[PDB]
């Protein structure tokens, strides 16, 4: 039993997105498909579900009338239609199933697809420099993923990369620091290598 | 946590049941047992009578211009709880509630029909049509007293069956038809994958054709039919298709032709069919298509109520047809019997 | 009855004593009163015409409603449609035979084909009225029948047996009792058509009485019986019981007047009554038209 | 008996009777001259 | 229906007995399930019906019910048992999940090393000022940073527990405009780490 999911992406408020989860190892009529929210740093939240046997359709209060859930029995897959996406819709959506008749909880979960809604654009990161410690600041980058390495990956121990933090303008910012003895300065050179593939931007500082 | 509970007015005639669905084995039904707490100071001389009844509520979706009682009791039993070994659940309930806990128990005899509800048409009204089992407890000096529902608690129970552990041989059948030249005409071999299928599980049928005749077959018709064998005053066999598939495949005037068809019966596309047999409703809710009635090898007696069976029928419109009989049933829960908290749309 | 040819022949053989209607020639009769039965049965014509027109309109509407709404289709509604079609055909045949006979080789054929059609449609309507009651009785007391062989048998009993004895009557009349226009009565041959209708009426009344008494036994309890019996009365054609087996009487007798003025109107409006009661205001039809103790708990132990 | 067939028969008989009565009345009037 | 898990965050060690608890606003029968979710992974079903262990789950996990209150016991902890556990009630269509409870690796308390980096020259040239306060490794997650300026507009992010020497690392930043940075001359971040006997304040001057 595997629930592979597709359709995740980056959209702006008021747009529409399609989430597709292929169902394998179980029958649509013998199972009930569910979609579960998980906002960044928050708990789970049910949004919609479908029971093809009784062809029921249920939606959350914040989702009732905005999304639509449908199942393709012939293709053995479930689709969730999202409309009028708003800022708070940003969350990781998991597709889960349950036995059609004897619910017995949500047994199988598919790998969630990240759905993010914001009005910001893809802006390249800005890099600024900062036992002793040293680091650099990555700021003003909209895309979530970031790759940071020190001395081309030579320095691994004592290196901390903090989680990204949102900014009032919708951009992200994270800081990377490394702890090194203060007696190594003057002969040892430290270089921060940060790669941002979403914008294809590489900066060395 | 475990046991259900219901009450009725000042009498404190609270009846306790450990389970609502009582599984039936083809020669032994699960005993009904429970506890009916009462207040002797209120009952006084009145005796606490509890009754189990199986009732067939017949056509009263027809005959609405005669709205009265269109029922016959198939079985009844009565036990005077307040003037049999006590089960573990009964012992626990007596220990918890205390002195005023008076137990009751019934043996359901084998070969009675399972809880089956015939589906309503448009403009559905009334409790049900079909077979349902009820436990009620009431206070009266005699069982013949006219009860006015003031101090009576009524609970609907279900008698259910689950798929046998060992499936039988895969249903295989064939039919041969000849016409005109009759040299070596069609023989219609059909074979299911297995005999036992679970609700929502696809039904797979393998069919073979040998059209060695001048006239070909235009369509291959596959459908699952529910054969509700009804019996009350007279006996009848209603055929209501639950899954139907039409294939435009044609067989050339040649020796061989092979293909496999898959079907899946479900209640969404069979709601408008009035009279379709459904699993007994515990209340005003929805339930899946009726499970096959398993029968003992003694006799398929004209047994009262509804007996349900399924066949997939494969038809060749040259017509040549053959039926494969099968069992549509739930697997044994291996857990608590009831629905297991299907979400309620409050 | 003596026709004009009878009097002409009697005169050809020769107040006189040979005239049926027995200054000189003081043989005048009370023809002035006789000249008012025309207005009498013209009033009858008007009442039955209006009643059958209303019934035909209502039955056409009911049949269209039943046929178009496929979710209503079932054996009960199939029998209802058959009964409605029977009523409509009876009314249409009455109108057609009235027009043909009263102008409002071919001589005998033109009138006799219409008369045969009218008789066949009246008989089939009377038999379908009983078929409906027979289906109610089977549902009440012989519940859960195959309903397919039953539907076929009901259709046959409603369409052929009336055709059977109508064919017998028309064959006998043509072979040995042909008398010009077929609107006359030839001896007792009319009883061939009539007796089956009376038998159907009495059987339907017996079924109605049985059902009514069973409903009463099952049961202000008398309040409930009234609605059921009133609703069933139009279905079973109970009004036919009142004047069945009554001998044909003079065309102006008080018994004849009270019989006709009531029976014709009730027969004409029976179709409208049944269409209103059993189609427009009965259960699923209204819904289709418009859409177009304590609680149980769980404890520990 | 059934009202419709009896009414039809009575109408036919009345038509015949009226026609022959009219014929007889016309003959009587002619005879009076 | 609302389901509140009493422990928002819990700390324990391998071999210890942990008992997560939850309570519902009203009776939901035994229709309660518990899920386990590793960070960056989908939730995994542990218990259904509030007492039935899902097939393949370790036998140490156990579920219990007390009226509207439901309890999850992990028994002898294991290295794989450190995750976030969510409850759920499915008696009604509006399924409600709990707030979630995190299980933390518990070890000896370690004091942080406070580091404050003044904004770089390029940062000033860009027209913005961003000074970052760093605490490095320290087990407690309750440490708080207060900024002293000659407040409110601050950001904080804490790294999860380390692999071997599990300790949280917290970083805080103060954002100000070029004019705002220039008009002020002294900056400092004060840490109220629980392990520290007294608060430690580190300051620097713009010059």
């Amino acid at each position: 039993v595997q629930l592979v999911e597709s359709g995740g992406g980056l959209v702006q408020p008021g747009g529409s997105l399609r989430l597709s989860c292929a169902a394998s190892g179980f029958n649509v009529y013998s199972s009930s498909i569910h979609w579960v929210r998980q906002a960044p740093g928050k708990g789970l939240e049910w949004v919609a579900s479908i029971s093809s046997y009784y062809c029921y359709t249920y939606y959350a209060d914040s989702v009732k009338g905005r999304f639509t859930i449908s199942a393709d029995t012939s293709k053995n897959t479930a689709y969730l239609q999202m409309n009028s996406l708003r800022a708070e819709d940003t969350a990781v959506y998991y597709c889960a199933r349950s036995r059609q008749f004897w619910y017995s909880g949500l047994d199988y979960w598919g790998q969630g697809t990240l759905v993010t809604v914001s009005s910001a654009s893809t802006k390249g990161p800005s890099v600024f420099p900062l036992t002793a410690a040293l680091g650099c600041l990555v700021k003003d980058y909209f895309p979530e993923p970031v790759t940071v390495s020190w001395n081309s990956g030579a320095l691994t121990s004592g290196v901390h990369t903090f989680p990204a933090v949102l900014q009032s303008s919708g951009l992200y910012s994270l800081s990377s620091v490394v702890t090194v003895p203060s007696s190594s300065l003057g002969t040892q050179t430290y270089i921060c290598n940060v790669n941002h593939k979403p914008s294809n931007t590489k900066v060395d500082k | 946590t475990r046991v259900f509970k219901k009450a009725s007015c000042n009498g404190k005639l609270t009846v306790y049941l450990g389970k609502r669905d009582f599984v039936d084995h083809i020669d032994l039904v699960d005993p009904v047992d429970g506890v009916v707490l009462v207040d002797p100071e209120y009952l006084k001389e009145r005796r606490v009578y509890v009754t189990l009844t199986c009732a067939f509520r017949y056509g009263r979706e027809d005959l609405d211009v005669l709205g009265l009682t269109f029922r016959k009791d198939l079985f009844c039993a009565n036990v005077q709880s307040f003037p049999k070994p006590l089960t573990r659940l009964q012992e626990r309930l007596i220990k918890k509630l205390g002195e005023h806990a008076y137990p009751f128990t019934f043996e359901i005899p084998p070969n009675l029909p399972c809880s089956v509800t015939l589906q309503p048409g448009p403009e559905d009204t009334g409790k049900a049509c079909g077979v349902d089992y009820e436990v009620k407890a009431f206070c009266a000096e005699n069982l013949e007293e006219k009860i006015h529902k003031r101090n009576s608690v009524r609970l609907v129970i279900r008698k259910v069956q689950y798929a046998p552990e060992r499936p039988g041989p895969q249903p295989t059948a064939e039919t041969t038809r000849q016409f005109l030249m009759s040299d070596k005409p069609l023989h219609l071999e059909a074979s299911l994958d297995k005999e036992i299928y679970y609700h929502g599980e696809p039904i797979s049928v393998n069919v073979h054709v040998t059209n060695n005749t001048n006239k070909t077959v235009k369509k291959i018709k596959i459908s699952v039919r529910q054969y509700a064998d009804i019996c009350l005053f007279n006996t009848a066999q209603y055929k209501c298709p639950v899954a139907m598939e039409e294939a435009d495949d044609t067989v050339a005037p040649s020796s061989t032709f092979c293909k496999v068809y898959t079907l899946t019966p479900f209640l969404c596309n069979n709601r408008e069919k009035r009279g379709l047999a459904l699993d007994g409703k515990l209340k005003h809710e929805d339930t899946n298509l009726a499970s096959s009635t398993l029968l003992r090898e003694g006799a398929n007696r004209e047994i009262l109520g509804i007996i349900v069976s399924y066949k997939v029928k494969v038809k060749l419109v040259v017509d040549v047809a053959v039926e494969l009989p099968f069992t549509l049933m739930h697997p044994k829960p291996k857990e608590e019997p009831p629905h297991r908290e299907v979400p309620e749309n409050e | 009855v003596m026709t004009k040819e009878e009097q002409i022949f009697l005169l050809h053989r020769a107040c006189p004593d040979y005239i049926y209607d027995f200054n000189y020639s003081e043989c005048v009769k009370f023809l002035t009163n006789e000249t008012r039965e025309r207005e009498v049965f013209d009033r009858l014509g008007m009442i039955y015409t209006v009643g059958y027109s209303v019934s035909l309109a209502s039955l056409t509407v009911a049949v269209l409603i039943l046929a178009y709404f496929r979710r209503l289709h079932c054996t009960r509604n199939y029998i209802h449609m058959h009964l409605f079609l029977s009523f409509m055909l009876r009314a249409v045949s009455i109108f057609v035979k009235d027009a043909v006979l009263y102008s409002g080789a071919a001589g005998y054929a033109g009138c006799r084909v219409a008369v045969t059609f009218f008789l066949y449609f009246l008989a089939t309507n009377y038999y379908w009225i009983l078929v409906e009651g027979l289906y109610l009785h089977s549902l009440i007391f012989m519940a859960f029948f195959s309903e397919k062989k039953y539907l076929w048998g009901f259709t046959v009993f409603g369409w052929g047996l009336p055709a059977v004895f109508v064919a017998v009557w028309v064959s006998v009349r043509a072979t040995l009792a042909n008398t010009g226009c077929w609107d006359l009565s030839s001896g007792n041959k009319k009883w061939i058509i009539q007796v089956p209708i009376l038998a159907s009426i009495v059987l339907n009344f017996i079924l109605f009485i049985n059902i009514v008494r069973v409903l009463a036994t099952k049961l202000q309890q008398y309040r409930k019986l009234l609605k059921s019996t009133l609703v069933l009365m139009p279905l079973f054609g109970v009004h036919y019981i009142v004047f069945m087996a009554t001998p044909y009487t003079e065309v102006s007798g008080t018994l004849w007047q009270v019989q006709m003025h009531y029976e014709m109107l009730f027969n004409s409006f029976q179709g409208f009554f049944v269409a209103i009661i059993y189609c427009f205001c009965n259960g699923e039809v209204q819904a289709e038209i418009k859409k177009s103790v304590s609680h149980t708990s769980v404890t520990n132990g | 008996a059934v009202a419709e067939i009896q009414l039809m028969h009575q109408r036919a008989k009345w038509i015949q009777d009226a026609r022959r009565r009219a014929f007889l009345h016309k003959l009587i009037a002619e005879i009076h001259t | 229906i609302q389901m509140t898990q009493s422990p928002s965050s819990l700390s324990a060690s391998v071999g210890d007995r942990v008992t997560i608890t939850c309570r519902a606003s009203q009776s939901v029968s035994s229709a309660v399930a518990w899920y386990q979710q590793k960070p960056g992974k989908a939730p995994k079903l542990l218990i259904y019906s509030a007492s039935s262990l899902y097939s393949g789950v370790p036998s140490r996990f156990s579920g219990s019910r007390s009226g509207t209150d439901f309890t999850l016991t992990i028994s002898s902890l294991q290295p794989e048992d450190f995750a976030t556990y969510y409850c759920q009630q499915y008696k009604y269509v509006p399924v409600t999940f709990g707030q979630g409870t995190k299980v933390e690796i518990k070890r000896t308390v370690a004091a942080p090393s406070v580091f404050i980096f003044p904004p770089s020259d390029s940062q000033l040239k860009s027209g913005t000022a961003s000074v970052v306060c760093l605490l490095n490794n320290f087990y407690p997650r309750e440490a708080k940073v207060q900024w002293k300026v000659d407040s409110g507009n601050s950001q904080e992010s804490v790294t999860e527990q380390d692999s071997k020497d599990s300790t949280y690392s917290l970083s805080s930043t103060l954002t100000l405009s070029k004019a705002d940075y220039e008009k002020h001359k002294v900056y400092a971040c004060e840490v109220t780490h629980q392990g520290l006997s007294s608060p430690v304040t580190k300051s620097f001057n713009r010059g």
